[PDB]
């Protein structure tokens, strides 16, 4: 089996500590910016547990280092959100050795899409960050 | 400017929004606090326990169960026929919420010592209970398992004639700081 | 109609006259026309073409004419992303004296198949030298790995896949590549580099063989090995032109997490190439 470091859960934490600290604008403003997303809840068997996992992260990874990303977000706190995202998903996929991923991913197109159009906003940036968080908080509740 | 900051924690297992006014020359005399989240696109339902309240804070312990959401809040305060101003914010119970000690007494015996914790009899969160049992410059950390009204813990296998002293608290996280409960002490029946 | 199979490879469908193209979504009523697929000789259809939610389960229909005579063909549903084939990798390789950069690309850019899945990447790599057939393999890489060890003014070749591990899924192949590594550099690179920490200062140690030397050295953050295109190697900035075999600066520098480090002789005319790279993390005490 796989083992992570002790430190983990400190890992998966740091990430959520980030994506608040992110944050720009009052989420009020952005009331009118929302959307229900329909995040596959249902997910959260071991082996499924890490896939979903890292399903995910790999995801929000892939999500947040955009050109785009780079410009609605302090260069800081993206460095450190990629680091430990990278971090995190290395060492969760060293366990390479021996529906489901897919509706995790259409979940994430909605979200590449939802951009594009409310234009890569401000409020349509908060949205998801905030959108991101909730599904993150869901898969955090996989120790 | 005008400032509203807001502090959420959890108190005798209630969780409790309150907050306080900075540079507010006109304070109101009565507020009314909204609340809605963002993953479905909901309108602001409104407390009503704390409609029209007099006092500086509320009581969310019903309106808000879940950890893995985003409350956010619009409070707004009226003095006289008028709405003197309405501010926001939201808050991450995970991340915004701090949480209290309960209620403890302790009960000193010839070979142990006897912690009760008293909850209430009733939502959770993924908290865990300390009692640390501190001698001489010795610290104990007891973790018993999973609330239900009074709590006994047994803390066992202890010398007579020797002094204790129990703290009490719960955990939400490693990495979150943690309050811990004032200090009771208590010395051991030969 | 008889139902006719595809197999799908990146972004296009491949069947195995003139056809048309067209598919309907799950809880069919409709049929769309896929454009650049329609009355075309090859068999082969390229969607790359909204046709979003590749994603989601679609059934195709194929309409294939032989003289004044329509054939029809339907297919059986499925999902393209799961029924998708990660087609052959971009490759360009980089030569050094004894060493060989490769830097791997998705082949087929800003494809619809792939698009957020494209940065999963994770690619394994086969490599032999002309001559001797000696064969290495490596398995799981980044799209950026560097190659060392190897013997100058040998030609080597090698030939790479692109695979995904959550998905599973995993595909063709690159034609293989092959580059003569350089004429061996005088100056070996500096080697043995390490990471200790003084006081509140940052110590970093290697090993040179020829005195009267001055040495840069530079940083990468660790993660950016990852993604495929754009990542420069800023350099430490204390560590500028020293001239013996250590440096130091201060803790801060560097914030929280992970770095890589290299470090090149140079004798002020010729240069050295790069020494192997080091992982550091900062909570390195
Ligand atoms: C490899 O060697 C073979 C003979 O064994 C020769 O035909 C071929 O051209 C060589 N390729 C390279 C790139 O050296």
């Amino acid at each position: 089996g796989c083992d992570l470091p002790q430190n983990h859960g400190l890992l998966s934490r740091n990430t959520l500590v980030l994506l608040h600290q992110m944050r720009r604008i009052s989420p009020f403003l952005c009331l009118k910016d929302r959307r229900d997303f329909r995040f596959p809840q249902e997910m959260v068997q071991k082996a499924h547990v890490m896939s979903v996992l890292h399903e995910m992260l790999q995801q929000i990874f892939s999500l947040f280092h955009t050109e785009r990303s780079s410009a609605a977000w302090q260069m800081t706190l993206l460095d450190q959100l990629h680091t430990g995202l990278h971090q995190q998903l290395q060492h969760l996929e060293t366990c390479l050795l021996q529906s489901p991923a897919l509706t995790l991913r259409r979940y994430f197109q909605g979200i590449r899409v939802y951009l594009k159009e409310k234009k890569y906003s401000d409020c349509a940036w908060e949205v998801v960050r905030m959108e991101i968080m909730k599904s993150l908080f869901l898969s955090t509740n996989m120790q | 400017d005008e400032s509203c900051t807001f502090k959420i924690s959890l108190r005798n297992f209630r969780s409790i929004l309150s907050w306080e006014l900075k540079n507010h020359s006109i304070v109101p005399t009565h507020y009314t606090l909204l609340y809605t989240i963002m993953s479905k696109p909901e309108d602001l339902k409104v407390v009503k326990n704390c409609a029209n309240t007099t006092r500086s804070f509320c009581d969310l312990t019903d309106e808000w169960r879940s950890t893995h959401e985003a409350y956010v809040t619009v409070l707004e305060g009226f003095s006289g026929n008028t709405t003197l101003f309405s501010c926001s914010h939201n808050f991450w119970l995970a991340i915004d919420m701090s949480f209290e000690p309960p209620e403890f007494e302790i009960v000193g015996f010839t070979n142990h010592i006897n912690v009760m914790v008293k909850f209430p009899s009733i939502l959770q969160f993924d908290l865990s209970l300390v009692i640390e049992e501190q001698s001489e410059g010795i610290v104990k950390k007891h973790k018993p398992e999973i609330m239900s009204g009074n709590f006994t813990y047994i803390i066992d296998k202890l010398i007579p004639n020797t002094n204790y002293c129990v703290s009490v608290y719960l955990e939400h996280s490693d990495e979150q700081a943690v309050i811990k409960s004032p200090l009771k002490c208590t010395l051991l029946p030969p | 109609p008889q139902k006719v199979e595809v197999d799908i490879i990146d972004d296009n469908f491949i069947l195995r006259v003139t056809f048309s193209f067209d598919y309907q979504k799950t809880g069919m009523d409709n049929w769309i026309k896929l454009s650049g697929c329609q009355n075309i000789t090859s068999t082969k259809c390229n969607f790359s073409s909204l046709k979003l939610n590749v994603y989601e389960e679609i059934k195709l229909r194929i309409r294939a004419e032989k003289e004044n005579t329509s054939s029809w063909y339907e297919v059986d549903s499925f999902t393209p992303f799961r029924k998708a084939q990660i087609g052959p990798p971009e490759v360009h390789l980089e030569a050094e004296d004894k060493a060989i950069v490769i830097h791997i690309s998705p082949g087929t850019k800003d494809s619809v198949m792939w698009a957020l899945d494209g940065l999963s990447f994770t690619y394994s790599l086969v490599i032999w030298k002309n001559s001797s057939g000696v064969e290495e393999r490596i398995e799981n890489i980044y799209s950026r790995h560097k190659i060392y060890k190897l013997s100058p003014e040998t030609t080597y070749c090698l030939k790479v896949k692109a695979a995904l591990l959550t998905s599973w899924k995993i595909g063709v192949y690159s034609p293989v590549h092959c580059i003569k590594t350089t004429v061996e550099n005088e100056l070996p690179p500096p080697e043995n580099i390490e990471v200790s920490v003084q006081n509140q200062n940052y110590v970093l140690k290697w090993d040179y063989t020829y005195a009267n030397m001055t040495f840069q050295v530079q940083w990468l953050h660790a993660f950016l090995k990852r993604n495929p295109g754009n990542y420069k190697w800023k350099q430490i900035p204390d560590c500028e032109n020293v001239k013996t075999t250590q440096c130091v600066f201060p803790q801060n520098v560097f914030q929280k997490g992970i770095y890589l480090l290299r470090v090149q002789a140079s004798d002020g005319n010729n240069t050295s190439f790069w020494s192997e790279e080091i992982k550091f993390d900062t909570e390195i005490q």
